[PDB]
């Protein structure tokens, strides 16, 4: 009846408008306000939901498995890279793409997706790709500017930016293999390309075409390649040598590959990528049991025993590089919120996040032991269910559980020490 | 003549009008029906500052003192940096305000304000007061203006008693084969129940001409009865006057507008007296006209229903201001009775009911005597006295026969009764169902069936006074007004957690509390659906019975679990991160002053959810139990120290009032919509309880006397935290050496644990009992907790918690005795 | 369309095949109450008890409800007057303008929008009096309405006191707006911003918004 029933009306129907591109707090809103009017108006037309669908699919067409044609008006070049998506809103994180989660990102990108937002209000979101934890801003739609004067805001805040190609069409032509080749040469990147963004001035549907083939190729290794500090990415290679892409081990798991065998992969011009779409449990012990088992989930990585220590906590801490506990609160007091981080979280958060643990497997293997606790620390511990040793990852993180009982240890009396 | 001082309220209620005001139908002793006009308000209160801030100056305003002002949110902790519970000082201020000046912070809010009415002025609601003619200015005839009642109410006077003019009346109506409707189904006939302040039951039947033929009707009035066709032609005295349906209608009217002090009926204000409202406005244009009796509103009969939720129920009510708590007995008794039916049958099934000795027999007709020692000094009085008008009689339960000669002097009776005679020691006469079909008289309506019909009615309708003081309604109703501190024209309209509003409101204006949130609520109730399974069907032995003296009302004073009280509530998600805020909380908070409790997760994520109570003050929830505890205890002491017979129905009603609103904190607790929330406390509450009925259960099963020592299975230890009880399982029997007797647990739900007995001797049962019962409050239990043994159950058939039966042994009795032979669930 | 006749006035009840459904009980109960009824004299006359059984429903998704028609000037047609001159239609109109900005118009009927259908609570009232024949109309009220909210999307009453109860009455939920009377004291109906509420939930419902404007007539 009131006209604030009224705003709030239109701001919970424009949650449901922007539901796709939403995150946790957009969701409570929407729930909560739908709660309000299906209560005062004894029926909505909405109702609540959590698995919450994120798609982009509003912006775009099907794909192009074919050559086509074009003609008309002025055409923005973008490349599709390959690795994880995320989408950047206003007042939201970064989201994966189709299982929306609370991804953890640095502050550098954040910063720089903060103030790019802040800038100026006309921003529906910005999407980024995952690489070999290369952070790369692949692009921005809008209503009323181009991903144009976007990229150079971005690129002049720090962060990367794929070079945007601005092309005029007049006649009909044939838009195929050696046309997509060389736009893709226009771009000069060694990164991988799968496909193609083009828009036209004055048409918010953006269109995307991809060109490929399929082949099929003998699997000799799946081997992991050390691209970070505790991070190594695994890989398969060829006889001949050839290098197939992959985006996380969460689609090495999905694509159920086997050691010694034959797949599938569609091969680009550059690179080849293999294909998805070929259970979990089963893989994720298959797979562990093939490479060894001294390898342990470490995220989206694989990685040997992880022995870690002191420096991984400095590392994470972001603090000076120390192998003296002594060292590890010094700077601590002169820095202004590495303290405050630190004292935010629980003991048991630093824990974690400290030796990239996965959330549930520790937490499921946590709830399967026993444990002797004397003056807030850990002094002993036992299995209480030997079921969880079934899944690998159970059994590993245990392996150099040790490592984790002593991190926490050290975390703990670090929290005490603070105090002090 | 002049206005009589003393009086006694019968009757408050609120007004109507643009200018509202509260009008109080007191009455004196000598006879009068006094009313007393007072001008309503709003009730607010609010801090000093925001009293200050506001520039229009309120009405009237009345400060509080400081009193603290605390936070009752919940906020769960993963770990031991558990915040505070805030906690402010300051001062608060009571306005009087007349309009809704709507504030955007005011605090206490959900009350109701009458009931700051009442506690603002200190007017008891039943009190009897010496009122002030010079604070009493007369307005109307009966009327006065009465502008302070703080010093109008300045002198109370002890309670006395008063004539008071409780009315009845129901009626009939022909329907054709589905339900009466006014518009197609007519008046078959109607029968009050007038009793006027002179005590005379007197009574009247009207019976409808329309419905029956003019030469019926001379052969009616040339067989006793009278005929009149207006409304000035009415006699009272008569039991069968005459009338056609706009003379009979015309009369109803003159009638419900009388000054009544009460009013009653089965069923009538949903069906019957609107029945009236519309066949009168269906004939005649006249609404059935109540005024208020300073003659400023007219309001006309309104049928409302107001729902509640705690099985979907709906209560009608009627909004008349003439000064008559207009009542009824449907729906006040469903409120009080959790019964099988609530059709009037049974009802009157289980209110009156005597034992019989047979006297005659022979024939289809055998008469039947009771006196006052044939079953109990007491039945035979009650059930003479409602053997007046009947007509049937369920003889063995089962054999319902029509009274066909009834000869009652004054302590007993003498019936004769249409049942087959039949050579056998006694009977149980019952009011059940009843074994005329009124809607085959209605078929064949005439004139016999027609006087016949009226006598069923006269009878329907004069059931009402007798339950009215068996139920003792009128006493339970005086009960409700000064304890829940309502008018008694709504001690049972409204709903509990409104209800529960005036004794907590006292108690916070006593201990300068006041409850706020400034946090929504979560969407999840109290219960998680319990379930209770006996260990077996058919028992071998005898069971002692053992009860537990209010559960959780006296749980809640033994933690403190309140929400003031809550300090924390602690979870985490794995085993790991569980055991370390086990201990660290276990060394943190430390015994006795804390108490660690364990829940049940309120999350599928999380597996140990610790809540933390501190003890350290007695908060307001816990007290006020203690209170609500310790008063009926006081009044059941006096219920057996005086001897006038008004005082053996004013302490049973207070006693009972009592009972039934402190045994329902544990539900306002938990209920979402409830002034009482806590989700925490009223889960510890739940869980101490179940902590305690395990508990009590170990120490029953496996326990075996030892020659002249009990030897349990479990020991004595408290289960909460550190104890300096002698917590020896071997506990010295106050019995000879050769008993040796073992104790099988086999049932206990939530406050009755059942105990079974190695013999079947009820007598040696009792003896162990009485000794047990000193044996558990002297060793096993603990501090405030009390028990007392319930009944020795012989034969024991159970099935559940409500289909069971066996032979019951009361303590009082021995094996060569009466017992109590108890069936439950038999259709 | 399709008649049924009762055993009153009009003898002859002309509906769309949607209200099929609603005959029986509709006969039944008026040809109880039909002469009771007939006692007074109602605005409209009998014979237009029933021009509100032929609009059709399945193109209608927000039902305007008033309480009962017009004590003079009834016309069978809800909050309608033929020289627009009713107050309540004129408020209507006002607020209407006032959301649609139009500025010049002569009248306003809420029968001629797609998705709205004006009703009536009750079907009549007494001569000068409001609400005193509701007790004849009960039954066919209530199962009225029932049968409306079997199909229309948004109810809308006016005047939040006459409708203090309707939930009850109406068993399945529907989205239920009640708002001010035209008759509200204050131009309270002026700050009733009933109908851009109203649209806002037919588009939650992902539905047509009323578009009011076709109810006015230049």
């Amino acid at each position: 009846t009131s006209s604030a029933d009224l705003t709030n009306l239109k701001e919970l129907l424009s949650l449901y408008k922007s539901l796709r591109f939403s995150d946790s707090a957009a969701i409570e809103k929407y729930n909560s306000l739908v709660e309000w009017g299906t209560s005062t108006y004894w029926k909505i037309g909405v109702q609540k939901v959590a698995n919450v669908e994120t798609s982009i699919s509003d912006y775009y067409d099907e794909v192009k498995n074919k050559p086509f044609n074009i003609d008309p008006g002025y055409y923005i070049f973008l490349p599709v890279y390959f690795g994880s998506v995320f989408i950047y809103s206003k007042g939201k994180n970064m989201v994966e793409l189709g299982s929306g989660n609370s991804f953890q990102i640095p502050d550098d990108m954040r910063s720089a997706c903060n103030k790019v937002l802040d800038s100026d209000n006309g921003i529906d979101f910005l999407r980024f790709v995952l690489l070999n934890n290369r952070w790369i801003m692949e692009d921005a739609i809008s209503k009323y500017q181009s991903p144009v004067n976007i990229f150079k805001l971005a690129s002049e805040y720090g962060l990367n930016i794929p070079k945007y190609l601005e092309i005029e069409i007049e006649e009909d032509t044939l838009f195929d293999d050696e046309l997509y080749s060389i736009i893709e040469r226009s771009f000069d990147d060694k990164f991988p390309k799968i496909s193609i963004s083009y828009i036209k001035l004055g048409e918010l549907r953006r269109q995307v075409v991809d060109f490929f083939k399929f082949s099929f190729m003998y699997i000799e290794s799946i081997k992991v390649d050390r691209i970070g500090d505790n991070i190594f990415i695994p890989s398969v290679i060829t006889k001949s040598g050839k290098k197939i892409l992959v985006k996380d081990v969460d689609h090495l798991i999905r694509s159920k590959v086997r050691e010694h065998t034959f797949v599938k992969v569609k091969k680009k011009n550059t690179f080849s990528i293999l294909y998805d779409y070929d259970t979990r449990g089963e893989v994720i012990k298959r797979i562990i049991d093939t490479i060894g088992r001294d390898y342990y989930v470490n995220g989206k990585y694989f990685s040997k025993v992880g022995s870690a220590g002191l420096k991984q906590l400095t590392n994470k801490l972001d603090i000076n590089e120390c192998a003296t506990v002594d060292e590890l609160v010094d700077e601590i007091n002169k820095s202004g919120t590495v303290k405050r981080k630190i004292k935010n979280q629980s003991a048991f958060d630093l824990s974690r996040e400290c030796l990239g643990y996965p959330e549930a497997d520790f937490i499921t293997l946590v709830n399967n032991m026993r444990f002797k606790i004397e003056n807030c620390k850990v002094v002993n511990f036992n299995i209480e269910n030997t079921n969880c040793l079934n899944n690998p990852s159970i059994e590993t993180i245990y392996r150099n559980f040790n490592q984790f009982v002593s991190i926490f240890n050290v975390v703990t009396d670090v929290k005490k020490r603070l105090f002090e | 003549g002049a206005m009589d001082p003393d009086v006694r309220c019968i009757n408050w209620f609120e007004s109507h009008g643009e200018n509202r005001f509260l009008y109080l139908k007191s009455r004196c002793r000598n006879g009068e029906t006094v009313f007393i006009r007072f001008p309503h308000y709003f009730y607010y209160v609010v801090t000093d500052e925001i009293y200050q801030s506001l520039s229009p100056p309120p009405f009237n305003a009345r400060p509080l003192g400081k009193m603290r002002t605390i936070d009752i949110d919940e906020t769960i902790s993963y770990n031991l940096d558990i915040k505070d519970r805030k906690c402010s000082v300051a001062d608060m201020w009571l306005i009087e305000e007349p309009k809704k000046r709507s504030i955007q912070n005011a605090t206490m809010d959900e009350f109701l304000n009458i009931s700051w009415f009442y506690i603002s002025n200190g007017i008891s609601p039943d009190g009897c007061y010496s009122l002030d003619e010079q604070y009493l200015t007369k307005i109307n005839n009966g009327c006065y203006h009465c502008d302070d009642p703080r010093n109008c109410f300045a002198k109370k006077i002890p309670r006395f008693d008063i004539p008071r003019s409780y009315l009845f009346l129901d009626i009939e109506c022909h329907f054709d084969k589905k339900f009466p409707s006014v518009f197609i189904n007519p008046i078959s006939h109607t029968s009050y129940c007038y009793i006027d302040l002179s005590g005379k039951r007197l009574l009247f039947t009207l019976i409808n001409e329309e419905m029956l033929t003019e030469q019926e009707i001379q052969e009616a009035v040339d067989r006793g009865c009278l005929r009149i066709q207006s409304l000035m032609e009415m006699d009272y005295e008569r039991e069968l006057v005459l009338c056609s349906e706009i003379v009979l209608l015309r009369i109803a009217k003159q009638l419900l507008e009388l000054t009544f002090d009460y009013v009653v009926t089965f069923n009538g204000h949903n069906f019957d007296l609107r029945y009236i409202t519309n066949r009168l406005e269906l004939l005649t244009g006249e609404k059935i006209i109540f005024r208020s009796p300073d003659k400023k509103e007219a309001v006309h009969l309104c049928i409302y229903e107001r729902n509640q939720s705690s099985m979907a129920n709906t209560t009608f009510h009627v909004n008349n201001n003439n000064g008559t708590i207009f009542f009824d007995l449907y729906s006040f008794i469903q409120k009080s009775e959790k019964l099988d039916s609530y059709k009037l049958d049974s009802i009157s099934k289980n209110a009156f009911s005597c034992m019989g000795k047979v006297l005659n027999r022979g024939v289809r007709e055998m008469t039947f005597i009771g006196d006052d020692t044939t079953d109990a000094k007491g039945k035979a009085a009650a059930f003479a006295k409602v053997l007046t008008t009947g007509n049937y009689v369920t003889v063995d339960e089962d054999i319902i026969c029509k009274v066909i000669r009834k000869d009652i002097w004054e302590n007993g009776f003498k019936v004769v009764l249409l049942c087959p005679t039949l050579p056998n020691d006694t009977y149980k006469l019952s009011f059940g169902k009843d074994d005329v079909d009124l809607a085959q008289m209605y078929k064949d309506y005439n004139l016999n069936i027609a006087l016949d019909m009226a006598r069923y009615c006269i009878h329907d309708a004069c059931l009402c006074q007798y339950l009215w003081e068996y139920y003792g309604v009128e006493t339970k109703t005086d009960a409700g007004a000064s304890t829940y501190v309502l008018p008694q024209s709504m001690v049972f309209e409204y709903r509990a957690s409104t209800v529960i509003k005036g004794p907590l409101l006292k108690l916070l204006l006593e201990t300068k509390t006041i409850l706020v949130r400034s946090e929504t609520k979560q969407k999840f109730p109290y219960e998680g659906g319990k379930v209770f399974a006996p260990k077996q069907k058919m028992f071998s032995n005898n069971v002692l019975i053992f009860d537990y003296n209010s559960l959780y009302p006296n749980v809640c004073i033994f933690g403190n679990l309140s929400p003031e009280t809550l300090v924390g509530v602690v979870v985490s998600t794995n085993r790991l991160e569980e055991e370390i805020n086990n201990q660290l909380l276990l060394q943190k908070y430390p015994p006795p002053r804390y108490i660690t409790v364990h829940c049940e997760p309120r999350l599928p994520n999380l597996i140990s959810e610790i809540a933390i109570f501190d003890r350290s003050i007695e908060g307001t929830i816990p007290r006020l139990l203690r209170t609500f505890l310790a008063e009926r205890a006081r009044y059941k002491k006096m219920l057996k120290q005086a001897t006038s017979s008004t005082e053996k129905a004013i302490y049973d009603s207070m006693q009972y009032t009592y009972k039934i609103v402190a045994n329902s904190v544990y539900g306002l607790m938990g209920f979402r919509n409830s002034a009482l929330y806590s989700y925490a406390s009223a889960k510890s509450c739940t869980s101490i309880g179940r902590r305690m009925i395990l508990y009590l259960e170990s120490v029953l099963n496996g326990a075996e006397l030892s020659n002249g020592m009990l030897r349990f299975a479990n020991p004595l230890s408290n289960p909460f935290y550190m104890d300096d009880r002698d917590i020896n399982p071997i506990v010295k029997t106050s019995l000879p050496i050769d008993y040796r007797f073992r104790f099988r647990s086999v049932y206990g739900d939530t406050d009755s644990v059942f105990t079974e007995i190695d013999s079947q001797d009820v007598d040696k049962s009792i003896e162990i009992a009485k000794e047990l019962e000193r044996l558990i409050n002297n060793r096993v239990l603990f501090n405030n907790f009390k028990i007392e043994f319930e009944a020795v159950y012989k034969n024991l058939i159970m099935q559940s918690k409500k289909k069971y039966t066996t032979m019951k042994y009361s303590a009082s009795s021995n094996s060569k005795s009466v017992p109590e032979r108890i069936n439950k669930g038999t259709s | 369309m399709n008649s049924v006749t009762v055993s009153h006035a009009p003898y002859t009840i002309t509906y769309h095949d949607d209200w099929e459904p609603v005959m029986s009980q509709l006969v039944e109960f008026y040809n109880e109450v039909a002469s009771w009824l007939l006692r007074d004299e109602t605005s409209p006359i009998p014979d237009k008890f029933f021009i509100q059984l032929k609009q059709p429903l399945r193109n209608k998704r927000v039902c305007v409800c008033g309480i009962d028609p017009y004590p003079k000037d009834g016309t069978g047609v809800p909050f309608e007057s033929p020289n627009f001159t009713k107050k309540s239609i004129k408020e209507i109109a006002s607020s209407i303008s006032r959301l649609t900005g139009v500025i010049d118009y002569k009248g306003y009927n809420l029968n001629i929008i797609d998705g709205v259908i004006p009703w009536n609570y009750y079907l009549s009232c007494k001569l000068g009096e409001t609400k005193s024949h509701a007790i004849y109309w009960d039954k066919i009220s209530k199962l009225l309405l029932q049968h409306i909210t079997k199909h229309v999307s948004v109810l809308y009453c006016l005047g939040k006191t006459d409708f203090s109860n309707i939930r009850a009455k109406l068993e399945s939920p529907v989205t239920t707006i009640v708002g001010y009377h035209p008759a509200a004291r204050d131009r309270q109906f002026e700050k009733d911003r009933s109908f851009e509420i109203i649209n806002v939930l037919l588009e939650l419902d992902n539905k047509a918004p009323i578009n009011w404007a076709q109810g006015f007539i230049y």
